[PDB]
């Protein structure tokens, strides 16, 4: 979800409804967890570029003072803005930050590469994966671990040929990424290492989370796009 | 009475009626430090600010006489900033009054990717 107003939140499909099509050049999420392949896909017609963090961001947020001339530059380069964010946190008391820049025009091709891997996969195939072999990128309160590194998940399921195609498409879509050595998670009060990093998270369906999968099927466009 | 079309308008949509309330003000002050005439490069910096203890407001951040100011554009009545209709309406007001060749959106709030807001109830 995105955006808390009292008790009310925007679900990812509601956020897509709150945004006009093909108006914004970019959306910058100063918010945790928004560099999610599903979220970027849901918002693919809402911007040309999505600049966001796949993990949590410190409360101080993005370095607006330093970013300002970059955001308003005649030759806007969002990779520079992302680098300003990263370099700020790298040199901060709490050096914990992840960032990625997604080029939405390349998401349809990436979807096809992922569809060709996941559409024939069964619950048995997916539930056979051991989460311990993939980089976890989310530690929400009471979560058993739902969001993992996108590359790590796909690498576990793809044939070598499929994987090569995926990497070619991934590199066209994720045009810039950076991470500090560790990422900090509020619910655990600790920072944990990032050993594998592509810039985007994905849901890893697990046998203990059938209700989460049912909701994802019904409400997250990516599911029907790549699993069916 | 729209402003002359400029090179860029950026809208910062701040949903801060939550635990980030205290940090929204710090982020706005950071924007004020950066938003000089030279740095804005003719562009518009507009902020929709929805904090905890008061109704939302629309602000323009712009330098005048050597000082970057928060200029009050309007006060909204109490409204759900997470309602997509409200977001669309604010975006429309901003784009209409501050036309540009290019637009950017900063979405500022809590986030949990695609997860349902009631995810804690879907863990068993």
């Amino acid at each position: 979800a995105f955006g808390q107003d009292g008790n009310n939140w925007m679900e990812i499909d509601d956020l897509a409804k709150g945004l006009p099509d093909d108006l914004f050049d970019f959306i910058l999420f100063d918010a945790c967890y928004m560099a999610s392949v599903e979220c970027t896909y849901e918002l693919r017609n809402k911007a040309e570029y999505i600049l966001a963090s796949p993990t949590e961001t410190m409360a101080d947020g993005w370095p607006y003072e330093e970013m300002m001339p970059q955001l308003f530059a005649t030759d806007l380069q969002l990779e520079k803005v992302g680098e300003t964010f990263y370099n700020h946190y790298l040199n901060n008391t709490y050096p914990y930050a992840t960032v990625s820049l997604t080029k939405t025009s390349e998401l349809d091709n990436l979807k096809s590469a992922i569809h060709d891997i996941l559409a024939d996969k069964t619950e048995s195939d997916i539930y056979s994966l051991d989460p311990k072999n993939m980089q976890r990128l989310e530690y929400l309160y009471r979560s058993p671990g739902m969001l993992y590194d996108f590359n790590d998940y796909i690498k576990q399921l793809a044939t070598a040929e499929q994987y090569d195609r995926f990497i070619s498409c991934l590199d066209k879509a994720v045009v810039y990424k950076a991470h500090t050595p560790k990422s900090y998670y509020a619910a655990i009060g600790n920072a944990l290492p990032i050993k594998s990093y592509c810039g985007l998270t994905i849901f890893v369906p697990q046998e203990s989370l059938p209700k989460m999968l049912e909701w994802y099927k019904q409400r997250v466009g990516w599911y029907k796009a790549v699993y069916e | 009475t729209p402003e002359p079309r400029t090179t860029r308008t950026i809208l910062v949509y701040m949903m801060a009626n939550n635990s980030l309330n205290s940090f929204a003000s710090k982020n706005i002050e950071s924007m004020i430090e950066g938003a000089t005439s030279k740095n804005l490069n003719g562009g518009n910096l507009i902020v929709y600010y929805a904090p905890a203890g008061s109704p939302p407001e629309l602000l323009r951040i712009k330098e005048e006489n050597g000082v970057v100011k928060k200029i009050h554009l309007k006060d909204y009545e109490k409204q759900n900033s997470a309602d997509p209709d409200v977001m669309r309406s604010v975006i429309g007001e901003v784009v209409s009054q501050y036309p540009a060749d290019s637009y950017g959106l900063v979405l500022w709030s809590h986030g949990t990717a695609w997860l349902p807001s009631d995810y804690q109830n879907k863990l068993k």
